[PDB]
Order: structure tokens, then C-alpha cells, then sequence
């Protein structure tokens, strides 16, 4: 039932997130009219480069004339957010399959827009182009014609030579904090009246890495396993990662010093399919939060309740000193895993050094 | 390309099984360099390449043999590393793949031959394996890699593994007497800096090389009881850096080997050297400086255009600084 | 082969012309002018055809040696000038010259430039035969006593009154690149028709011309307090220089400096200096450098250098000019240890 | 071949892709479908094989479930393939490049057999520019009586607006045990003869992949008897299948050097996988470690080095034995930048040698 | 772009190149014209800008004068660029690389239109060996009428010869504060709203580049629409300076948690390069190492702060700061390893904070 995925897929520019500066920019340029010939989006991917490249299509062949505020009704801004308008040219340059596509196109420029007032190229990540192709770019960038602009968008653009770059109107976008994801998605299920713990929000916001594309596309999966609900245990299910419970109780398993119940957790956790590295990002996780309550008692969120007395404790009862070491033991511990035969021995492997190394009850050798 | 002696009792019965039936059509040979691997794949395809064989050997007239002599033949697929980077594409075999799908040009048996599996992309590499899964009638293939390890076990489970071990040294070591006049610990050494391999042995004293070597040796003699490294600037400074960088190292890790009591060194050429080290260096020193070495040279070997003087000079001033008592030494690390 | 100076050479034109001229020394105006002045003198006969091939390895030497090989119909001529290398006529081009030393004619008028030539270079077969016909031009930037005196007679001739004072203050910038000497004059001839150069008119517009050779930046490092170094580092920036060759020029001073602190007891820092052969005024300079500057502090210098170096290499643009900056800082105070 | 005769049937028969299963389960079991799939995954991890089991649930004649009855002949057709309503597309095939645009251009609104024109395609993102926006246009407008299950292995190489028309569900990679339990399973109910170990190598070997882990069990069943075996399969990795591994640590762990070198050299000429090596005492130094937590941790195979694994076990400080762990993993990064693999080794066990409690001290 | 905007039409209009202003001023007042001339600095200094000037009172229908009129017709299609006494040839351009080949080897003698027939070669030293020797023939015999304006980033690649037969003009960077008193005015002719804060935050930025910094200007309105406020210009050009890189040092050896973490927070809520904290902090604590030991060890710009790292350096301990430094920098080499990034920074400070030498937290 409609995947949010595409329920929320920008359609205006208003319709971005926290990237104000750079529509500002681009909400003067259409309506001075001050189009340069050639737009470039540096950024990771996930963020809205290509998407935001559609809204400026979108703003240049509508009807309505050349906006910033296009009309979604008008034949062009219809056809254009869905992949298939006449003179909107989608060329993919890390495409494998369509690299004679890629070439052909280059260096055959139509100077006549067959249905908008320009002629749009939508190029993702230029960087990738061929040796051949991209020198027919940099010729029709030299002298472009005047219908023909161009939109390109970059994973990198540093091995992008500084002959393109100059003749660029150059834009990039910041990925987005983890609270900014982690405020749509809430009010994107408040919105659209779905039950939903906190605590899973988060989850799948830091899940998807500054990616509102994709933070999304996952708050889509959870709520199909979650059957029509974000429940920290729809969620952790996917990630396979712990609930927050689960974390907390291997690390105060850890700190008692008793493997048994950690090796215990550990299988009974393996058996819920857990993503090994994750089982160890979400310890250190809460390790970190300990000692932060133990310096304010304040630091300490507000979903963390279900588990708040139990991170009290904890924190009052556990050496700072001590913490910061289960903390660094474990981080180390990340640390090799790539390494380590296995990624599940390393994670056992990991915890028994803890044990093996505790401050309080190490293991003892006769 | 040099078929040597030793690879005749390989040779023999590959070919064995080649005229039974008992043939594998994935044949990977696991051999160093210099070891022979090269002519053995040519060798063993030219007799399959014969059509009238008079044994254990081709004829030298028929269109195969004579073909094949003129290099070029309708059968006979070289898929080496692509001209300038040091990999091979997914591209070349596929090409190379269906190029076999076609019977016969001479109708017969058709050949191929990988410089290097250990050089492909995991995605040259699948594009392979499907084609060892689906095998091309009466075909045959060669593989070779200095460490069937590195290579995808998936992949390395379709043929048979050939393991061109190395000759004894007694043997290696007369082979080379001739070769080469030389002391016959230098003869040893040459060999034992080669992991056994004599061909490799043998390219080392073919260059002004193992005299090169001399010149080092020397240095560290001095080097190591007056405690000046910074003078090895002199001889380890130089286009063949890495190359002697690893020689450095050799010895280092031969005085180690010596501090814990190992019955094997690989310098024998000059145990007086490698004994000092073993002295004026506790274990833990060694271990240090066999530790920047090997990394730097890597850095050279690695980063494009650093500047080797800096570097080397800068590896040396530090040992010297290891060496200072109270100073405190490096660990490997994250 | 007459011998003589750029100054005389006017005077030797007259009494005819010779076979080849040969202009040996490392000034690039001097070269020019004798350059020039041979060839307003060729024009001036019947040479209007002028070529010019410089001596590299790899340079396309059959155009070259075809060219001369040939006489022509119409007599019309040529005037050959080869550009000797950097380095100079190595082993393989002690031939490679000797044989166009036997094609000449009356109507191939030959003119070598060079830096001067090694008492070795200076007997490979082809010097040795223009050694009768030919004629050499010693072309050499004037020393330290006749720096400034140069600077004098040329403002002369540039019909300027250049003080003494002033004219010391440029002799100790560009000490030695007589290029922009020779510039800075003309441009000056410009700040002030019918002027004068007192000490105040030059050391300001110098001063406020204020350019910086990062060998400037070295020099300071030269135990020379942080303070100026500094500076000279970010104006440095604002000069637009590569930090690349920033690096290996202090590499060239700081290695030095190494070797030097590790021969004490070697020889006699005089000795020394010589040796090495860069000690032109330095010495005093580089011989305080080696009084405060530790053996470790050194070495100090020198892991860092490579840090910079390598990283600088490694993540191609992490924004060196940052350890540049406290890397000098190493340089003027003891230091510690990490 | 195994790999084809195991093919899941059932859901409950899919190993280890929960969080998947899960949904399509909750999904059908609700009448609750969408009409775009998408499988994101790796080699031989379940995607064809989910798929496969949905597509078998949505037309199962018994109703719209998660529970394919697999009796029905809607379910035995789509258990040969033989379904004409499993429209099978492979957008990386050359071959058939042509019938690939012609089918779907002649697209069936209607379906001859099953409630559901199912198109499952392989490999998604292999698609040609053409192909990309004729799906797109029939993705726009779903029409009814069809659903689409797309499967990829790498979901990215797809356009922005394909893939937001889907829900995406990412299939992860098999932990170890996950593959070896299962092949243990599968030998048993084919009745085959195994050995602990060979199922471990066997496992170990198809990188977290359980269909290349099958059919490596095949070539391993042709290469000995018909018996996976140690021997048998380390026969087609070439694995050691030698208590070096051990023997080597042992020496490390007394501060032998002379022997830990030794046995290391005799080793060389052998032609050890070095990494493999170190791969190995890690191994050990864990089973090891763990032993030492409680006395159960050693389990199939190494009942054969029992007794000594357990000495070292109540001998070996486990402070001590982490920190070996440790230098050898550490060594294992580092293992390429050695000039070479086996100085790497060596490298290694020298540095765990030293840093041992008592070791070999200093002299001039 | 302002940039085009306000180009010096006047060398009353020309921003801090005195030196080569006076010197060309007062060549061209007393009819003292060069056959070529050479500027050389860097990037938006006015190399251009002087060099269109120059070519403006060369050929002013008013006379050769240092004073060009401006309103002349000759004067005008200069500005315009339109001039056909004006052939501008770019060695830079990969496209005109042919019109650049033949410009030069049919130089055109006579003037057309005014008095001179002047040239101007951007970035002249990305001409082609068969350019050079071009232009070297046309310098060697100084053709009347035709004269040479040369710029280039940088007069060395340029052959020796080549510079020999010119006048070469290094013009420097410009001052921050020459910007920034250039930029108060051109706002405040432009009647726009700034701070002198958000002036100072745009000078800076631009490297010397005044075209840069106005470049940049454009975009601050275009971002903060209208206004040149802080918010906006730093907006783009992140808190550059911020004293709290170092208020974090002090709040973390006064052990003042709550302000560590609340400056963190503060940093946080800007949003910053996390490690670039780290590294910052480090070599605040590396420095203040340093000035205990030579006092005169605070280069340029540590003016402002001065005051508060001395501070430091006197009263606390070499030990206490050298533990610092290796917590801090030990903090940074983990952080990628951290559950996340600020995270890392935070339980990093908490890591100093609880083994603090003195202040260290507490146990019941
Ligand atoms: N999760 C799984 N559970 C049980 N058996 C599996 C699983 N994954 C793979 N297999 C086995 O591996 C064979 C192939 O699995 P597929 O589902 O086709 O994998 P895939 O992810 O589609 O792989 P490709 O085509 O290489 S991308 C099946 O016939 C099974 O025997
Ligand atoms: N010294 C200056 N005084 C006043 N405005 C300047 C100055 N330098 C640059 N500008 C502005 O910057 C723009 C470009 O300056 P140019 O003179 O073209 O610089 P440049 O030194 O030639 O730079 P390149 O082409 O990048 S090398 C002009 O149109 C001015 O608005
Ligand atoms: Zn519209
Ligand atoms: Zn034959
Ligand atoms: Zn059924
Ligand atoms: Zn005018």
C-alpha cells in the first residue's frame, strides 16, 4: 500500500529537506532567469542530487514558464516526475550497459527541444565518463547553445578536471544529521496516523546514513514486517541489531563478569540472525551513554526509560575508569573484526578478552 | 621461456594423462617465479597441438606444430594481464569465452593459457568459472599463480592443482655452478633469496645486482657495531630500492632467526654479518627495524613518485634512534 | 678560438666573421646580448634563413643534420643555433657535435649556448676542432665584488643615477638572478623619467614590492626567529606557490643541514663547507643553524618533512601548508617528544 | 547436483533471511501484497529462491498464502518452472536479448493459469536504457492481475525511480554455522557419508554463501568417493589438512623459535596458503580461549587434538592467550606489506614469541 | 556577477597594485610605451583587469594618456570587448586552440581603428612550442603599431628568452583588510544590509582572490536573500575561527564536564568536521607544549588568543599535557570505530575527563 518510498518523493522544491542554502540559490536563478549553462551536485549518494536535479527540470520546461514553483498539473512537470520526458535525457556514466548509449548521446547534441523550452541532460556522476564522450562534453560546454543546459551531479568532484568545474554553476549537498532524518520519519508516521516507538524511529534514521531517500525505503520494510506498525521490534528485526534491551543486557552481563550469560546472549542472539558488527555498535553504544549520566545525570534521552533504571544503576555503580575501558575494549574490538576468521568468533573472540581482561573478576589461570 | 631440467618429471606425466585419458581441463600449476611454470604450459600445450605426435613429443612439421612455431594459431588463446595496468578484465574472456563456443579452426583440441589467474577481477574471474562449469568439448585449459590461495576457492575447486615444487639445493646449487662461477655459499644464499626458485637465483647474479648486494652487506658491516645506519643511505639509496630494501630485511630477519636458535639462515653467504647483527641488535630491535623496512620499501613500491632520498633517509636517522637506549619502539597496529 | 668577453665581441664582429660562435656561461642576458649581437651582424651579410635546435636525448636529430648537409641553389643561408643542455654535452654528444664540426661553411654560420664547459667537456672531439676557425664568449654572472659594480655600469647606460646604498639593498634581494636585476631597472627607469634611486625611492618600492622565495622562508628557518618564517609562509600562499616544491627546497637545506651536524670531529666545519660547495655567504648563517639545532631536533625535522611529503602524496591535498607551518616552528625552538 | 535438488520449497525451508520471510509472509497471510518487489543481494544467499516461493504462495489454487500448499498443480508447475503464468526474465543473458523486449512489449494483462501474471527478473539492474522505461511506464500504471519481483545484486546500478516505486527487501549474507548446520542436514536426509570437518572447510569455503557452499559439496562428492571427507574436500581447496595448524602454535606458545621456524620452513616447502595458516591459529587460539570459559566449547572435529587443546587450555594464561589472538590477527593485516607472504609469518610468530611471559631477552 | 559588474574601468579604480599602477601610470603620461608587456600573480588579483587598462589609455581617442577618458568610442568597444583593435588570444582554451596557432603567425601590423594594435595572451605560458617561438619571432623584431600585453599565473614555465624581451609587473595578493575596506564600500554604494562580522568572514575566505571573495558575496545575498548577514555568509563558509576549538581545551582541563559536553553540543549544533575538532584541539595542546618550552612560540595569528593560551601554558603541568595530548589523540584514531562520530569525540573527552590528573571523576 503505496511504500512511502514514493508517497513522499519530493515534488516541489519546498518539499527538500534542510537543504535550504542551496535551493535559495536555485529558487533565484529561476526566477531572475539567470540560468547558466551548466549545474553541478557534489555530494554523497542518498543525498538529494539527482532529485533535486529533477526539480530544476521540472522548473525549466514547465508551461507555466520558467518557475521555481512549477505547477504539478502541466503536461511537462507530469511526465517529468516519472522518469520519461522528450528533451529530459537521464545518462547514467557508472552504466556498464549503456556506455555506448553514453558516448552516442554526447556527441550527438540536439540544439532543438522537441517539446520544453530547453533541453535537458541529467548526467549522475560525470566523473565516470569515458575519455572519449567526455571530451565531446567539454567541447559543448565551451560554446553551448542557448536551449541545451546541463545538470550534473558528482560522488566526487575532485577527478573532476578544473575545466569543467570553472564552467560549472557548482552546488553541494550536505548529507542530513541523524535528528533531521530521525524528525521527518516522525512526522512522516504522524502523518500518515501509524502506531510507533521512539526508539525504533532512531533506528531506522542512523540506519539509513544521512540518506532521507533511504531512510524511507527502510521505514517501508519495517512497517511491512511490522505489520502496520515501527516497533523497535519490527525495526532491530530488519537491521538486525539488538534491541536496546538485549544490548544492555550482554553488556551488564559483561560487567558481572559471568561469560556464560554473555556466550549465552550471543547464541541466542545469533539465533535472531544478528548482524555480528552491529551487536558490538550498539554496545559501545550504550557504554558511552553510562558514563555520560555518570558526568550529568541529565544525559539521559527519553525512550532510554524502558531500560532508564537499569542505565542508572549501571552508572552509579561502575567505575568511570572501568567503562571507558569495556567501551575501548569492545571499539578495538570493531576494529579487527575484517580481520578476524569469522565475524562471529571475533565478536565471541572480543567479549571473552573483556572477560578475560575484566577489572573486577578476570579469568583465572591455575 | 626456457624449459629447464627439472621440469621433465612434471612434464612426463601431465602428458601421462593427456595420452590415457586421465587429462583435467582446468590445470592450475602452483610454482614460483623462475621455476619453470612459463615453458611447461607451452610445452604440454604443444604436444596437445600436434597432429601427427610421434610420442612424448610433436613432429615439428604438421600445420599445428608449425603454426604454433609461427606463433599464431587458430587455437591457442594467450589471456594475459591487459597491456599497462596489472589486471586482467572481465572483457578479454569473455571474448574469449564464446571465441571457444566454435569448433575447432584445425578441429582438434583448442588451448588456453592465463599468465596469472592470481590477476583477475572477481568479476573476470565468475565470467570464468562458468565456462569451467560448462566445458567446451575436447578443450584445455592452463592456469598458473604464484599462491593458488589468493584465488576463489568457488573457482579453485574446478580444476587440479599442480604444485611445481622446487628442486633439492644440492641439485639447484650445481645447476647453477655452471650457470655462474661463483662461491658456492653465494650460490646457496642466490638460491635461498629466491625461495628455491633457480631461474630467479640466476637473474640475480645476470645484473651488476649481487654485486650490489656486496656493496650493502659491506655497509651494515660497519653499520651495525659503529652504530651508524645513515650510511646505508649509500647503498640502499637507488633505483632498485625495494629490491634491496628486501635484502636489508632478509638479513634482519636471519639475525632474529639466529637470536631464537632457527637451524635455517638465508644470507649463508655472509654468516660473520648476520652474527653481528644478531649482537649489537636484541631481538626486539631487530623486530623494529625489520618493521620500517619493510614498510617503507613498501611506500616506495606503492606511492607513485615519493622521494626515495627522504624516505630512506629518514627510515635510517630513526633506526638510529630505536637503537638509543630509553627510546621506546614501534608496534604494529589499529 | 679567440677567447674573450661579451665586451669585446662588438669590437671582434668588425674585424670580420668567424665560423661558430660559441656563448659558454650561465647569464641569461649576456647569452642574448652576444646572441643578438652576432646575428645583427649575419643579417647584416646574408643570412636570413635563422635556425635554432636544442640538444636533448631525445630530440629528432636527422632534421637537424640533414638541414646543413645541404648547400643550396640559390646560395641562400642559414645561421644554426643549438641549445645545449641543462647539464651539457654528455658522453654520446661528444660525437653527435663532432661531426657537424667537420660540415661547416662559409655559408652555415654556427652559434652553440651553453652554461660554461668542464675541463673535460671542454676536449670531446668536436671543441677541440672549431678550437681554430671558432671563437667562445665567456658568459658568466659577475661574483660578489663586481655584483653590485655590474648594476652600476648597466644603470649607467640605462641613464640612471643609482646610489650606492641603493644600489647594495638590490645587490643583497635577487642576489644573483641578474634577470630581475636587469628587470627591476627597467622598471624603475619607469617609476622615475629624469629620477633618482636615492636609498629611500629604492628600499621602499623593494620593500613594498615585498616578494618572497620560499628559499627566503628556508633562510629565515635558518634559525632565524619564527616570526618573519611564518609570515613569509602564508604570504607564500598568497604567491600562489606549489607546497610541492616548497617541501623537497627546504629538504635540499635541512639534509644538508644533517650531514654537517654529523661531521664534527669529521673536519672543521671550514672544510666542510667547501666540500659540499653551496657555503657562497650562507656560512655564518648555516654554521648557526648547526650550533643550535640538536642532532634530534634534526631528525625531528626530517619524520615530519616525510610525514608532509608522503601524506602530501598519499590523500593528494590534505592541506599540507598546516605541518609546513609547525614544522618550522620545529626548526627554532627545542622540541619534544611526540 | 545438491544446489537444484534443495532448492527451498516452503518457506520454512529458507535458511536464515527472517526479517524477509517475515514480511512476505505477513504480507500474503493478509491479503496485504504490493505489485513491485524488489531482492537486493549477493550471490547465492535465497533471492531467486524467495522469490521463487512467493510468486509459488501467490498463485497457489488453495488461496492467497505464505503457506504454498505445493500439492495443487499451480504449485508443481511452478516447482519445474513449467508455469506459464512465471514469466522467468534474465536481464544479463545475451541470448535472448530479443525476446526479452518482445515479450514484455507484448505484454499478457491477463493470465492463462494462476490468479497472478507473475514476472520474476533476475539481475534487474543489467536492464537496457529501453527496457528500464518500459517497466517504469507499467510500474506507473500497475496494471492489476500482475505483480513484479525484481532481484538484484547490487540494487544501486538502478534509477532512482524504478527503485521508489518498490519495496526493497536486502538479503544478507549466511553466517558460517547457518551454512554448515544445513549441509549437515542435507548430507544426512541424502545419506551420505561426512566428516565434522569437511563440513566446516566445506562452509568456510563458499563465502557466506549457502548455494555456492552446495554446490561445492557436489565437486567435493565427485572429486573423492562418494564420501565428503577432510581429505576429500581439502583435496579440491588443496587445504593443509594437517596438524601443523596446531603443532605450530604449541612451539609458539612454549617459545621454541628454533622449532616454531623449523616447523614453519618444512612448511614452505609443503606450499602452505600462509594467510590460511594464520587464519587457523586464530582459529585455534579462539576454540582455545573459549574451552578455557567452559569446558564444552570444543566441539566436532577436534576431538581429535582434544587433549591437546584442552593442555594448552589449562596451561596458557587467558590473558595471555588473547593477547597471541591479537598479534596474529594483527600480523594478518600486515601480511601484505611484507615482501613476503611467509616472512609475514614469520614476522608474526617471532613477535608473538618475544611477547610471550618469559621469553628470549637481549645481549651485545 | 559583481565580479563583471565592477571591473576597473579607471586606474583610479584599481584595488592595491600601486606599485605596478604607478610605474604603467607614469609610463604612459610621459610617452614611455614598451613593445611588451608580462603580469604575473595569482588567481583574481587584476592581472586583466590592469592589462584592458593599459590597452584603454594606449589606444583613448583622447590621446595616449594614463587617464583613458571612458566615454570614447574606442574606449567603450574595449570595455565591451569589442574592440578590433584588441585581438584577446587564451593559451588556457582547449577549444581556440587553433585561433590561437594562427593569431600569432599572421600578426596584422596595422592598427584598424585607434593608434595601436594591441594583444593580450591570458595564462601565456600554455602556449605550444610552435606558439612560443611564434611570439618569440614577433618580440625579437618589435613590429610598430603592435604592441603585447602577456598575463600568466606563473612566468616561470615561460622560456627564458621570452621574458627576456618584456616588462615584467608582479602583482600581489591583496590584504584582508584591503578587501574587506572593499567590500564595505561596494555593499554600501549598492545601498544592501551587512555585519561587519559577515565582512570579515568573506575577506578571509577569498585567498587574496578578490574575484573569489565577490564571487562569493553574489551567492551570500543570493543564500541569505538581499541581506549580508553572519548567519548567511557563514552559512556556506562554516564558523571559520570559532574560539571554542580551544574554550573546549580549557573546559576539558578545568574538568568542567558540563561545559565540555555543552560546548561539544554547541559544536555539534553548527555541525562540524568532528576529527578536524580533534585535530584542532591537538595542535592547540601541541603548541601550548611547545611555548612552555620557548615562549616565543606563537606564530602570526595567535593574537587573540595569546592571552588565553598562555594561560595554559604556565599553569599546567608538561606531564598533565602531554597525558592530554595522547587521550586526545588516541580519541581521533578510534573514531572511526565509534559507535558514531560525535559520540566518538564525546566518550573521548569523557575517556580524559575520568583518568583526568587531577579533577578525575569519582565511584561510590
Ligand atoms: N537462504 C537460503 N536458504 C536455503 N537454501 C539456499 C538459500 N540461498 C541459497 N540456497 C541454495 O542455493 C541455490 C541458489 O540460491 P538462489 O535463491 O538462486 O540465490 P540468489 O541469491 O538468487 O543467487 P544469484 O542468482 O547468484 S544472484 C538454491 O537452489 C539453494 O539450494
Ligand atoms: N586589483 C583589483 N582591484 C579591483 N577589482 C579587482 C582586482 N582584481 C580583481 N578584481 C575583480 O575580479 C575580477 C577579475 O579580475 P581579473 O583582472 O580578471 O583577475 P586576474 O588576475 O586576471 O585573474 P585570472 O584570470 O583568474 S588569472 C574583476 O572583474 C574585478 O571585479
Ligand atoms: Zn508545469
Ligand atoms: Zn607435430
Ligand atoms: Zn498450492
Ligand atoms: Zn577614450
Amino acid at each position: 500500500y503505496q511504500v512511502l518510498a514514493r508517497k513522499w518523493r519530493p515534488q516541489t522544491f519546498a518539499d527538500v529537506v534542510g537543504q535550504e542554502h542551496v535551493l535559495t540559490a536555485l529558487a533565484n536563478g529561476l526566477s531572475l532567469g539567470r540560468i547558466h549553462h551548466a549545474y553541478l551536485f557534489s555530494g554523497t549518494r542518498g543525498v538529494g542530487k539527482t532529485s533535486i536535479a529533477r526539480l530544476l527540470a521540472k522548473g525549466l520546461n514547465c508551461e507555466t514558464g520558467i518557475t521555481a514553483t512549477p505547477c504539478g498539473v502541466c503536461d511537462n512537470c507530469r511526465e517529468i516526475e516519472q522518469g520519461r520526458f522528450v528533451d529530459l535525457i537521464e545518462i547514467d556514466a557508472a552504466s556498464r550497459t549503456k556506455v555506448e548509449d553514453t558516448r552516442d548521446l554526447l556527441d550527438n547534441v540536439q540544439y532543438a527541444p522537441a517539446r520544453g523550452r530547453f533541453k535537458v541532460y541529467l548526467i549522475d556522476e560525470v566523473h565516470m565518463l569515458s575519455r572519449h564522450s567526455f571530451n565531446a562534453l567539454l567541447k559543448t560546454l565551451e560554446e553551448p547553445p542557448e536551449h541545451v543546459k546541463f545538470l550534473l551531479a558528482t560522488t566526487d568532484p575532485q577527478k573532476l578536471p578544473v575545466t569543467i568545474l570553472s564552467r560549472c554553476l557548482q552546488f553541494h549537498l550536505k548529507a542530513l544529521d541523524v535528528e533531521q532524518i530521525r524528525h521527518q520519519l516522525e512526522h512522516i508516521l504522524n502523518e500518515e496516523h501509524i502506531a510507533h516507538e521512539p526508539r525504533a524511529l532512531q533506528l531506522l534514521a542512523r540506519a539509513a546514513e544521512g540518506s532521507l531517500r533511504d531512510a524511507l525505503s527502510l521505514t517501508d520494510q519495517a512497517i511491512a514486517s511490522g505489520d502496520g506498525q515501527v516497533s523497535t521490534q519490527a525495526v532491530s528485526a530488519m537491521l538486525g541489531t539488538l534491541d536496546d534491551d538485549q544490548a544492555l543486557s550482554l553488556v551488564e552481563a559483561m560487567v558481572e563478569a559471568n561469560g556464560e550469560r554473555v556466550m549465552a546472549l550471543i547464541n541466542e542472539a545469533a539465533a535472531r540472525g544478528i548482524e555480528w558488527e552491529a551487536l558490538l555498535v550498539e554496545m559501545l553504544g550504550l557504554l558511552h551513554r553510562i558514563a555520560m549520566v555518570q558526568l550529568s545525570p541529565a544525559a539521559l534521552g527519553n525512550d532510554m526509560a524502558a531500560i532508564e533504571l537499569r542505565m542508572r544503576e549501571l552508572a552509579r555503580t561502575i567505575p568511570p575508569t572501568d567503562i571507558q575501558l569495556y567501551y575501548q575494549t569492545l571499539l578495538i574490538g570493531r576494529k579487527e573484526l575484517p580481520y578476524a576468521p569469522d565475524r562471529r568468533m571475533g565478536v565471541e573472540m572480543t567479549l571473552l578478552r573483556a572477560l578475560a581482561f575484566h577489572p573486577r573478576m578476570p579469568l583465572p589461570e591455575p | 621461456m626456457r624449459w629447464y631440467p627439472w621440469l621433465r618429471p612434471d612434464f612426463e606425466k601431465l602428458v601421462a594423462s593427456y595420452q590415457a585419458g586421465r587429462g583435467h581441463h582446468a590445470l592450475l600449476i602452483q610454482a614460483l617465479p623462475g621455476m619453470g611454470d612459463d615453458a611447461l604450459i607451452y610445452a604440454l600445450s604443444r604436444y596437445l597441438l600436434c597432429q601427427q605426435p610421434q610420442g612424448h613429443k610433436s613432429c615439428g612439421h604438421c600445420r599445428g606444430c608449425q603454426l604454433m612455431q609461427a606463433g599464431t594459431h587458430p587455437d591457442y588463446y594467450t589471456l594475459a594481464p591487459e597491456k599497462g595496468k596489472n589486471t586482467l578484465g572481465v572483457d578479454a574472456v569473455r571474448e574469449v569465452t564464446e571465441k571457444l563456443n566454435e569448433h575447432a579452426r584445425l578441429g582438434g583440441a583448442k588451448v588456453v593459457w592465463v599468465t596469472d589467474a592470481a590477476l583477475l577481477t572477481d568479476a573476470a574471474a565468475n565470467a570464468l568459472l562458468k565456462t569451467l562449469e560448462e566445458p567446451p568439448a575436447e578443450t584445455w585449459f592452463f592456469l598458473a599463480t604464484r599462491e593458488p590461495e589468493r584465488l576463489l576457492a568457488t573457482l579453485r575447486s574446478r580444476c587440479r592443482l599442480h604444485y611445481l615444487a622446487p628442486p633439492p639445493e644440492q641439485y639447484a646449487v650445481t645447476w647453477l655452478s655452471r650457470e655462474v662461477t661463483m662461491s658456492q655459499d653465494a650460490l646457496l644464499a642466490a638460491l635461498r633469496l629466491s625461495a628455491g626458485s633457480p631461474g630467479a637465483a640466476l637473474a640475480l647474479f645476470q645484473g651488476d645486482n649481487w654485486q650490489a648486494r656486496e656493496t650493502l652487506c659491506q655497509a651494515l658491516a660497519y653499520s651495525v657495531p659503529s652504530g651508524d645506519w645513515y650510511s646505508l643511505l649509500a647503498a640502499l639509496n637507488h633505483e632498485q630500492a625495494p629490491a634491496r630494501l628486501h635484502w636489508l630485511a632478509t638479513l634482519l630477519m636471519d639475525a632474529l632467526k639466529r637470536h631464537h636458535g632457527a637451524a635455517q639462515v638465508t644470507n649463508v653467504d655472509v654468516p660473520g654479518l648476520v652474527a653481528e647483527l644478531a649482537n649489537h641488535l636484541s631481538p626486539s630491535r631487530l623486530q623494529a627495524i625489520l618493521g620500517d623496512v619493510c614498510h617503507i620499501r613498501e611506500q616506495l613500491m606503492s606511492v607513485t613518485g615519493i622521494n626515495r632520498e627522504l624516505l630512506i633517509t629518514d627510515l635510517l636517522l630513526r633506526i638510529e634512534h630505536y637503537l638509543q637506549p630509553g627510546v621506546v619502539l614501534p608496534v604494529p597496529h589499529l | 678560438m679567440i677567447r674573450l668577453y661579451p665586451e669585446q665581441l662588438r669590437a671582434q664582429l668588425n674585424e670580420g666573421l668567424r665560423a661558430a660562435y660559441l656563448l659558454l656561461g650561465n647569464d641569461p642576458l649576456l647569452l642574448q646580448e652576444s646572441q643578438d649581437a652576432v646575428r645583427q651582424v649575419a643579417a647584416a651579410q646574408g643570412f636570413e634563413e635563422h635556425h635554432t635546435f636544442s640538444i636533448d636525448p631525445n630530440t629528432d636529430w636527422n632534421a637537424i643534420f640533414s638541414l646543413c648537409q645541404a648547400m643550396s641553389l640559390f646560395a641562400s643561408r642559414q645561421t644554426l643555433l643549438l641549445l645545449l643542455p641543462e647539464n651539457g654535452p654528455n658522453a654520446a654528444i661528444n660525437e653527435q657535435l663532432l661531426t657537424l664540426t667537420g660540415l661547416l661553411h662559409d655559408d652555415l654560420l654556427l652559434i652553440v649556448r651553453g652554461n660554461k664547459l668542464s675541463k673535460a667537456q671542454e676536449n670531446a672531439a668536436w671543441f677541440t676542432a672549431l678550437a681554430n676557425r671558432s671563437v667562445q664568449v665567456t658568459c658568466q654572472t659577475p661574483e660578489q665584488a663586481q655584483l653590485p659594480r655590474w648594476v652600476a655600469a648597466r644603470a649607467k647606460q640605462l641613464n640612471l643615477e643609482l646610489d650606492d646604498a641603493a644600489n647594495q639593498v638590490l645587490c643583497y634581494c635577487y642576489e644573483g638572478n641578474l634577470l630581475a636585476l636587469a628587470q627591476a631597472l627597467e622598471r624603475l627607469s619607469l617609476l622615475w623619467p629624469d629620477g633618482k634611486l636615492t636609498l629611500p625611492r629604492v628600499e621602499q618600492a623593494v620593500n613594498d614590492a615585498a616578494h618572497f622565495t620560499p628559499f627566503h622562508w628556508v633562510d629565515a628557518l635558518l634559525m632565524g626567529k619564527s616570526k618573519r618564517a611564518l609570515h613569509i609562509l602564508q604570504q607564500l600562499r598568497l604567491e600562489g606557490s606549489e607546497p610541492v616544491i616548497l617541501l623537497r627546497t627546504l629538504q635540499r637545506e635541512l639534509l644538508l643541514l644533517v650531514n654537517l651536524k654529523r661531521q664534527s670531529a669529521h673536519t672543521p666545519l671550514r672544510a666542510l663547507f667547501d666540500k659540499h660547495r653551496v657555503w657562497q655567504n650562507r656560512r655564518g648563517m648555516m654554521g648557526e643553524a648547526l650550533n643550535r639545532l640538536s642532532q634530534t631536533q634534526l631528525r625531528q625535522a626530517v619524520q615530519l618533512l616525510t610525514r608532509t611529503e608522503l601524506t602530501l602524496k598519499q590523500d593528494y591535498g590534505q592541506s599540507v601548508w598546516a605541518e609546513l607551518e609547525g614544522l618550522s616552528l620545529l626548526l627554532c625552538h627545542k622540541p619534544l617528544a611526540d
